[PDB]
């Protein structure tokens, strides 16, 4: 390197699809009314 | 005109807490309500201070000198090399009336001293003086403690001075004060070591430290005095 | 850049106009601004007033009418907002 | 009334603001290679033929600290600009009518 | 004005911005202090014997009045070169801690004085530093430093460990071990005496003939001004937009008395940002105040060329007290955003055609 | 722009604060993504399964 | 003459540096705009109809 | 303690979770409890 740095975002990619998981089954059983 | 001291008298190495003491101010432009930073020469914050309870001292760079004298013991300073006619040397003295000044290739022997008779008139501290270079005189700088910081940095001989009663016994106060500049001395002197003058009856406490070149946060208050100030590497904090 | 100074503006103006579009900048960013402030509360024809009896059904609607004692003619919330923020 | 903290957006921007308007003129400070921060100094001490290389100095230095004050005002007012639309396009949509 | 900044023989109703006003300085004010004794410039220069190079001697001079002018037009030397400041300047300058060295060297060697200069004396006897500020004087003394007899009372240092820091004394002779072995004080092999003679004589040529070499240093503002030039000190002048001339400190503005409350050894107070505030004059000793002269951007505001020829003139965050070309054309109304004359106040209340701001704005009718 | 070299950076130094400004924009750009990730994803107050 | 080569290279490098910058914060504009686009279109198209 | 991001010195780590107020990465964060 030569004073150029990447950093890691906050949020992992497990966590990117455990929102999705939990919006596609709250969308799936609950209807709209969860939102 | 002196004698060798038979007594050797010792003063132990004590070491303390310099705590948040040491500032003075570094120029001469006045400033309000502002927090400026500046880098130079300063003691740093909560360092290992040297305290005596009158041998020779390196003059390193700067000196902080504090004593807590009582019935103005200390009398004054002398600053040089080897402390002989070979070399130019420096001497400072806080007699009965105004202060004296003088630069000259001044002779010491082992244990210089003023001593006193019980009128008061006794002045043996050197042996010879052949050549001077400057002579100054001005108003005498003297329970009570007085601060005292010495600069030489560019042929300039920067002397800050700060005195205040004290109530505590034995330790440094936990305080902080300013340092005015009292003195400035437009004379070059390329030294190296510096001793202690005491006002011995013919019939002793003091505090030294070095400086260091750091970067300071200060803070000035309405009036233009400084109240607070931020060691720049000290802490992750500061 | 000057200051007041002639030789500056001498050796200034052999740097060709970029002036020019520095202030042109700065005003068309001047007239956006107030292009924003107007078309977001400009949003009415006439000035509207409220009955002086107020019986809204029981719904009290006190804390956000402009108060008259005030001379700003502003409401309560009006007023928390901009003594809060500096 | 009670809780503080609840208006940061305003605050950021005028706090940003300031902050640029700081750092413009502080900028006038600086060197930039020259003998001198202050043009009236070199003007008052040393002949034009050099001299107008100095002022060269200052000159290049402001003019591309003030290229840069005017290029982040541009993309703060974009932004602004569109945060007004939107709250405009809200306050139609939202108060003249049920969304 | 208008036509002029659009470039075009048309104007369309609107309000344009055309140029900047500023309220102009009137007179000037210098303020020096009560310092009047003449500074003793011959006393070093006219002396009869100069050290030699390796031991340069060197004064210190304070509080005086020393004139340049003398000096400079004197034509009996033969170098007057200065680095920092143009020579006909030098008297509107006023400094602290002027240095004087004075030395003798060769015919050849004038040109080692100078920053990042290479040579002998250069880096053996004198150096230099590379940000040097003064001026440098040198003449010919064969006259009188040259003796038939051979003068070789004139030594400079040959041998050295090392070159030698800018402004340090060197007055050690010891000997010098040219070899790998010690010389114990024994000038034989690869053992040299570090100080080499002259042979100044008379019939001697150009290139080494004896010369007499001069320095003078300064300073820029580290300490309450001693020594100035020749000028005249005037009065005090208050609530005038005027330029002073402050102890060397020169600036343009409003003078004004100030309640700060200083200590007794600040000079001059500030703010931030390098902007100096409140100064004390050096006779007095009062807490002055510094304040811009007021300025601002100007604007017209037209309806029209198609439908008249007389426009309205705003002046931008200006208090409608000093206005003055177009004074006394009309009224003066004085608003939020400045001051306008040119249109008439109403007190009606219509659309808004031409927004001026604060709320208020104005109309063709007049 | 120097690469750990002291005479560089002294006479870097010299030209002001450029480099507060850069660092700065960089990690506003930084705290702006993780921002526009958080507001884009996170909408769900539970885990739903 | 090492200020004078080390000022010229600092010169190129900060232009340098500066154009990068100004390219980056326009970029990043440009996908915030993007990113907002997309939060409107899973709140609407997602946790209800549209 | 050793992280995605790097190393952390003066902060202790448990096997709780709670909601994170003082970001530092990876996907963990920091707060006061020490
Ligand atoms: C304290 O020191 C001062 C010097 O500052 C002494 O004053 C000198 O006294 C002698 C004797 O008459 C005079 O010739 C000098 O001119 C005085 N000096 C000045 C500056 O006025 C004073 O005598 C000393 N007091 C003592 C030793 O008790
Ligand atoms: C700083 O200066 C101000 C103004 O002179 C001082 O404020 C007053 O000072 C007088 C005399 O010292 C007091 O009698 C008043 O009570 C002060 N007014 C106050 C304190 O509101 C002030 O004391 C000075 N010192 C500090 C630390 O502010
Ligand atoms: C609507 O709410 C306001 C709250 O401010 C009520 O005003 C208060 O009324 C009580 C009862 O008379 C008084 O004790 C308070 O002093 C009032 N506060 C203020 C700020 O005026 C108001 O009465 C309510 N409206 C109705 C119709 O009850
Ligand atoms: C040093 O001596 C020279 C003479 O060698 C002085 O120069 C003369 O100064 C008077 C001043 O009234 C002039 O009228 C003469 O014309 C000068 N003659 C020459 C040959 O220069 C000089 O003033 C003296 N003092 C210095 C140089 O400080
Ligand atoms: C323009 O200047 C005048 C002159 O100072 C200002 O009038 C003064 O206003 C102050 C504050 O109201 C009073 O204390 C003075 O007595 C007024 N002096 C005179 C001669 O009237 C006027 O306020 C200024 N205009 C603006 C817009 O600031
Ligand atoms: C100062 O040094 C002594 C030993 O030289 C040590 O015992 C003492 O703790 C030190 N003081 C501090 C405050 O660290
Ligand atoms: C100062 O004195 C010391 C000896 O006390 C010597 O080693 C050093 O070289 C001297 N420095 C100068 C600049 O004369
Ligand atoms: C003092 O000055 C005299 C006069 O030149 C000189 O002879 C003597 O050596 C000097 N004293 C010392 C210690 O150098
Ligand atoms: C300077 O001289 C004038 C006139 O004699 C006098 O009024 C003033 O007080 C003097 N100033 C100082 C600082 O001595
Ligand atoms: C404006 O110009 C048009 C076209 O020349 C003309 O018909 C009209 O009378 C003009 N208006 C005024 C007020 O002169
Ligand atoms: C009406 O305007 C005149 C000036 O034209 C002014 O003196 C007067 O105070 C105004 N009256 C009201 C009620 O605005
Ligand atoms: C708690 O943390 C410790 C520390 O590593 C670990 O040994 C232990 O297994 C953890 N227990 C649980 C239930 O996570």
């Amino acid at each position: 390197f030569n004073g150029l740095t990447v950093l890691p975002p906050l949020l992992t990619d497990e966590m990117i699809a455990q929102y999705t998981s939990a919006l596609l089954a709250g969308t799936i059983t609950s209807g709209w009314t969860f939102g | 005109q002196c004698v060798n001291l038979t007594t050797r008298t010792q003063l132990p190495p004590a070491y303390t807490n310099s705590f948040t003491r040491g500032v003075y101010y570094p120029d001469k432009v006045f400033r309000s309500s502002v927090l400026h930073s500046t880098q130079d020469l300063f003691l740093p914050f909560f360092s290992n201070v040297t305290w005596f309870h009158n041998p020779v001292l390196p003059f390193n760079d700067g000196v902080y000198f504090a004593s807590t004298e009582k019935s103005n013991i200390i009398r004054g300073w002398i600053f040089g090399t080897t402390l002989d006619s070979k070399t130019q040397s420096l001497l400072i003295v806080n007699n009965a009336t105004n202060v004296v000044i003088k630069v000259c290739e001044f002779q010491f022997c082992n244990d210089p001293f003023l001593d006193v008779y019980y009128m008061k008139s006794e002045f043996r501290v050197y042996s010879s003086a052949n050549n001077c270079t400057f002579e100054y005189v001005s108003q005498p700088f003297l329970k009570n403690l007085r601060e005292f910081v010495f600069k030489n940095i560019d042929g300039y001989f920067k002397i800050y001075s700060k005195h205040t009663p004290i109530n505590l016994v034995r330790d440094l106060p936990q305080g902080f004060s300013a340092l005015e500049p009292l003195v400035d001395l437009p004379i070059g002197i390329n030294i190296t070591r510096f001793q202690t003058l005491l006002a011995l009856h013919r019939s002793a406490a003091y505090y030294v430290g070095y400086l260091q070149p750091r970067t300071f946060l200060l803070k000035y208050n309405e009036n233009g005095t400084i109240t607070d100030a931020v060691d720049c590497a000290l802490d992750p904090l500061s | 850049i000057c200051g007041d100074s002639t030789e500056c503006s001498n050796l200034l103006l052999q740097y060709g106009s970029f002036c020019t579009q520095l202030n042109r900048a700065l005003t068309g960013i001047a007239v956006e601004q107030d292009k924003n402030t107007q078309e977001v509360f400009a949003q009415v024809k006439q000035i509207y007033k409220t009955p002086p009896i107020k019986d809204f059904g029981g719904f009290n609607f006190s804390q956000i009418l402009p108060d008259p004692s005030k001379p700003s003619k502003r409401s309560f919330i009006e007023d928390l907002l901009f003594n809060k923020v500096t | 009334s009670s809780t503080a903290s609840a208006l940061g957006k305003l605050q950021d921007v005028v706090n940003q603001n300031a902050q640029a308007l700081n750092t413009l003129v502080k900028q006038l400070s600086s060197n930039f290679g020259a003998i001198s921060s202050v043009l009236n100094d070199i003007l008052s001490r040393l002949d034009p033929p050099e001299a107008e290389v100095q002022i060269d100095r200052l000159i290049t230095g402001r003019l591309q600290s003030l290229q840069t004050y005017v290029t982040q005002q541009l993309i703060r007012a974009a932004e602004i600009r569109a945060s007004a639309n939107l709250a405009a396009t809200k306050m139609s949509e939202c108060v003249l009518g049920q969304s | 004005e208008t036509k002029c900044t659009l470039k075009s023989f048309t104007v369309e109703k609107g309000i344009y911005q055309t140029s900047n006003f500023r309220v102009q300085p009137t007179e000037s004010i210098v303020r020096f202090p009560n310092i009047t004794n003449l500074c003793p410039f011959g006393e070093v220069f006219n002396a009869t014997r100069f050290a030699s190079v390796y031991a340069w001697n060197r004064k210190r001079i304070s509080n005086c009045v020393a004139d340049y002018s003398v000096l400079y037009n004197s034509a009996s030397f033969s170098t007057f070169k200065c680095y920092g400041v143009s020579p006909t300047k030098l008297n509107d300058l006023c400094f602290t801690n002027v240095y004087a060295d004075s030395f003798v060297i060769r015919g050849d060697e004038v040109r080692q004085i100078a920053p990042g200069q290479t040579g002998k004396i250069a880096d053996y006897n004198y150096k230099l530093p590379d940000d040097f500020t003064g001026c440098v004087i040198a003449w010919n003394s064969n006259n009188l430093d040259s003796k038939v007899g051979g003068n070789y009372n004139y030594r400079y240092r040959l041998f050295r460990k090392s070159n030698l820091k800018p402004f340090e004394r060197d007055i050690s002779t010891e000997i010098y071990q040219a070899g790998s072995t010690p010389c114990n004080g024994v000038q034989g092999f690869n053992c040299y005496f570090p100080l080499q003679s002259y042979g100044f004589q008379p019939t001697n040529g150009v290139g080494y003939q004896p010369y007499r070499v001069v320095v003078l240093s300064f300073e820029l503002l580290h300490a309450p001004a001693t020594v100035c030039g020749p000028k005249k000190s005037t009065n005090l002048v208050k609530n005038k937009c005027v330029n002073f001339n402050f102890n060397g400190l020169t600036g343009t503005g409003v003078l004004t008395e100030s309640n700060k409350k200083f200590l007794p050894f600040q000079q001059f107070g500030r703010d931030i940002a390098d902007t100096t505030d409140a100064v004390r004059d050096p006779q007095t000793l009062e807490i002055l105040d510094i304040t811009p002269c007021s300025f601002g951007g100007v604007s017209v505001i037209t309806p029209g060329t198609n439908t008249s020829n007389q426009v309205a003139v705003l002046y931008q965050g200006v208090n409608c007290t000093e206005v003055p070309v177009y004074s006394t054309g009309s009224n003066v109304f004085q608003t939020r955003a400045g001051c306008l004359i040119g249109a008439e106040h109403v007190n009606n209340s219509y659309e808004c055609d031409i927004p001026i701001g604060a709320g208020i704005c104005a109309s063709y009718q007049s």
